[PDB]
């Protein structure tokens, strides 16, 4: 008896010395993969050449008209693409026109990143704001883009159409 | 004699089950996991993805659980579960943060979203989550 | 029968408590997470592009 | 090969996505191809038809 | 206090506890979505700062 039960007395002993670690293991890390998303988060989508960045993040395509900007980025997350969007607007968008420029999209014909929904042309009603200059219509699409073998880009692409004002 | 050799065999049990986790826990630069508790309750995860989505006002069109993932770690099954909720963006940021705040292993991934609606008449983002949680082999 | 408890020895436990024990662990042990949480984020940041572009 | 469904022409909702340059319209078919006794090839012929970026 | 202003609260949405919003405290914050007259969320607001 002596024997074995001092074997169990330390083969427990050790399942506790166990027991409590994993659950500190466990939690640093939780925070250590938090982290990794705030060295990514302030990171990409789009190679450039720029000392300053306008923006916070980098971004893809930018086509304005003079009225509204319909703009082509990527963001870290649900996160950062969220910041960026409350920074502007929120709206109830109804009545969508059709116009040549989105089958030009279709079309290939204007290029851009088909990815993304088309559109540029609606009535917008406000629901949330923070900035008083600029009414974005909505995130038109958002898509997480993983990549393969060859690389990653992880994050989430998306594409938003926005009037500013004067 | 007979009692402790129970508390022998249990007790080599509980150090096999750290063996698992513990050194999965200590994993390295490659993937990353979340901690990994023996959660082991997954009805009540589906129950909760609902709850969470109906007080945040998404209808939840589609809830689709996965297949363990059999070469997804060694000493844990991943089981995936990808969850189609549309409603406003403000609504799905919330159910998203929701259950990353939840009280069980739903580690949420690769998320996308898109306008539900052809004619685009009215505001409406149908909405597809993977989140995933990781019982034991 | 066994009596308040067996003879002496009280007796007999060798197979009730033989086969018993249990095994304990007992696993004083496997409860409730804090999990942990990661930081955010790295960026100064700048002007270039988007400076001329609007 | 006409073990394919046909077509190119449509207008496309996306339901899940991994590149950001392409736009699959859908698995348009497939068929595991089992052989016979002058040899194999066992395997799922398949069709797809895919719209890229820009 | 919704009611009794005669908003019709067309949504309340909870949120997500703010995990870096504070060391000693997670604020939960919700979003109110009521409709009515001025007068009447000018009331409804200044009930919720009385509660």
């Amino acid at each position: 008896t002596k024997a074995r039960i001092a074997e169990l007395e330390k083969i427990i002993g050790e399942v506790k010395n166990i027991n409590t670690r994993k659950a500190e293991v466990e939690k640093k890390l939780a925070v250590l993969d938090a982290l990794r998303k705030g060295r990514s988060g302030p990171v990409r989508m789009m190679d450039a050449l720029a000392s300053a960045t306008p923006k916070k993040v980098w971004v893809k395509t930018f086509s304005e008209n003079n009225n509204a900007v319909s703009i082509d980025g990527s963001a870290v997350s649900h996160d950062e693409v969220a910041e960026f969007m409350r920074g502007l607007n929120g709206v109830v968008w109804t009545p969508k026109g059709m116009g040549r420029l989105v089958d030009r999209r279709r079309d290939s014909k204007t290029a851009r990143v088909e990815m993304l929904t088309s559109d540029a042309t609606i009535e917008e009603f406000p629901e949330a704001q923070v900035s008083p200059f600029f009414k974005n219509i909505d995130l038109q699409t958002a898509k997480q883009v993983g990549g393969a073998q060859v690389g990653v880009p992880i994050l989430v692409e998306f594409k938003i159409t926005m009037t500013s004002n004067y | 004699l007979d009692l402790e050799l129970a508390d022998k065999s249990e007790i080599a049990q509980n150090l096999n089950e750290r063996r698992r986790e513990m050194d999965v826990l200590e994993q390295k630069l490659s993937e990353a996991l979340t901690e990994l508790p023996e959660q082991r309750d997954i009805e009540e995860l589906l129950a909760q993805i609902n709850d969470i989505g109906k007080k945040s006002g998404l209808e939840l069109s589609s809830v689709t659980p996965g297949k363990e993932s059999v070469g997804g770690g060694e000493f844990f099954a991943r089981i995936p579960i990808k969850m189609t909720v549309s409603g406003n963006y403000h609504e799905i940021a919330l159910f998203l943060q929701e259950m990353a705040n939840m009280r069980r292993i739903v580690n949420v991934n690769n998320i996308k979203f898109d306008s539900a609606k052809l004619k685009n008449e009215k505001v409406v983002l149908q909405s597809e989550f993977q989140a995933t949680t990781f019982r034991f082999v | 029968c066994e009596e308040p408890p067996a003879p002496a020895p009280p007796p007999a436990k060798p197979k009730a408590a033989a086969a018993v024990p249990v095994k304990a662990a007992p696993t004083e042990t496997g409860a409730q997470a804090a999990p942990s949480y990661s930081y955010v984020y790295n960026p100064v940041g700048k002007r270039d592009p988007f400076r001329s572009p609007i």
